[PDB]
């Protein structure tokens, strides 16, 4: 399924990872006031109990936009 | 040991650098009050980034090391949107402070008959006051308001960081403005100023307030140019940069006020001599 795989100043890069890493992550990192990482990729566990990194999931055509 | 004792060495340190700034700003600005044999533009504005330097310095690194010290917002959030609102609020404002200290410097220096006798110190207030409610104007209610506008405060009740920066391009934007649009007009006044002033060459005297505007200037951008160079590499690639090199990074981003106080003292002779006279 196609998913988002980053964001960036241009524009939005939608992709389809293949049967492999079933699964969108989306993760928030927040590292500075004023800087908060992300990261939006294909894995195959949903729970991920976090270490203070917010990251739901997701399994459709546009969900991490 | 392993982590108690770095923590309670990075506490310290930090603690330490937020009381020398703050006492070098109130003893120099006390200094400027207490002599009253200097009634120049460029002192009140000296005066104005003073005051925006302890505020920068007390407030900002305080709460930045609450944040830091372990990993989160302590506090019940509402003071983390205020805190963040009013340090951006101010470096920004220190920022255009020093832009209208090099729009001054130069228009004094490319005409001798710039209205020089119009600024007395009327004008000098009136200019800075222009700048902070400027600055104000322009940064705290957007910071207050598009979290209302998006519909709800994302920001978690832990967390600490800015809505909008979120969006790579508002961050991207706001850097290669409010950094580089001041710099490069720094760069190009400093360039004017040098020529204007070897053309046209009390010059002693003149000497020392441009060697001070010009380490005002470069203790300034040598100071901010990591925070902004880190900023452009993360638009080089995704997750570029690591996460304790960006908190070093943020934290020597107040190496500006920690330095202005000091420099104040090592550059002008007059502040020099005063500052031997205040410790005591």
């Amino acid at each position: 399924l196609t998913c988002v795989t980053k964001n960036t100043i241009f524009g939005i890069t939608t992709e389809n990872c293949p049967a492999g890493q079933n699964l969108c992550f989306k993760r928030w990192h927040y590292v500075i006031p004023r800087y908060t990482e992300i990261t939006r990729g294909c894995a195959a566990t949903c729970p991920i109990p976090e270490n203070y990194d917010s990251i739901h999931c997701c399994k459709t055509d546009k969900c991490n936009e | 040991r392993y982590e108690t004792v770095e923590m309670v060495f990075i506490a310290t340190v930090t603690g330490s650098l937020s009381l020398v700034t703050v006492v070098g700003n109130i003893l120099v600005m006390l200094s400027i009050k207490v002599n009253r044999q200097l009634q120049t533009v460029n002192n009140y504005f000296l005066f104005s980034l003073a005051c925006a330097d302890l505020i920068i310095g007390a407030f900002s690194m305080n709460l930045y090391t609450v944040y830091i010290i372990k990993g989160y917002w302590p506090l019940g959030a509402v003071v983390c949107d205020l805190w963040l609102a009013l340090d951006y609020v101010v470096s920004n404002a220190s920022v255009m402070n020093l832009l209208i200290i090099s729009f001054d410097r130069y228009f004094c220096v490319t005409k001798p008959l710039t209205y020089p006798a119009r600024r007395t110190t009327k004008m000098a207030g009136l200019m800075i006051a222009a700048a902070w409610v400027l600055s104000f104007v322009l940064w705290a209610p957007a910071i207050l308001f598009w979290q209302f506008v998006v519909g709800k405060r994302t920001v978690p009740d832990n967390q600490c960081f800015i809505q909008f920066l979120s969006n790579p391009a508002v961050t991207f934007g706001t850097a290669i403005a409010a950094f580089y649009l001041p710099v490069v007009i720094m760069t190009v006044l400093y360039i004017h100023i040098s020529l204007a002033s070897r053309s046209r060459v009390m010059a002693a005297r003149e000497r020392k307030v441009t060697r001070t505007i010009f380490a005002i200037l470069l203790a300034f951008i040598l100071t901010w140019t990591p925070y902004n160079v880190m900023v452009l590499v993360n638009t080089f690639c995704q997750s570029c940069i690591p996460d304790t090199v960006w908190s070093i990074g943020y934290w020597l981003c107040y190496v500006n006020s920690t330095i202005n106080p000091a420099c104040y003292a090592l550059c002008n002779a007059t502040f020099k001599k005063t500052f031997r006279h205040l410790l005591l």
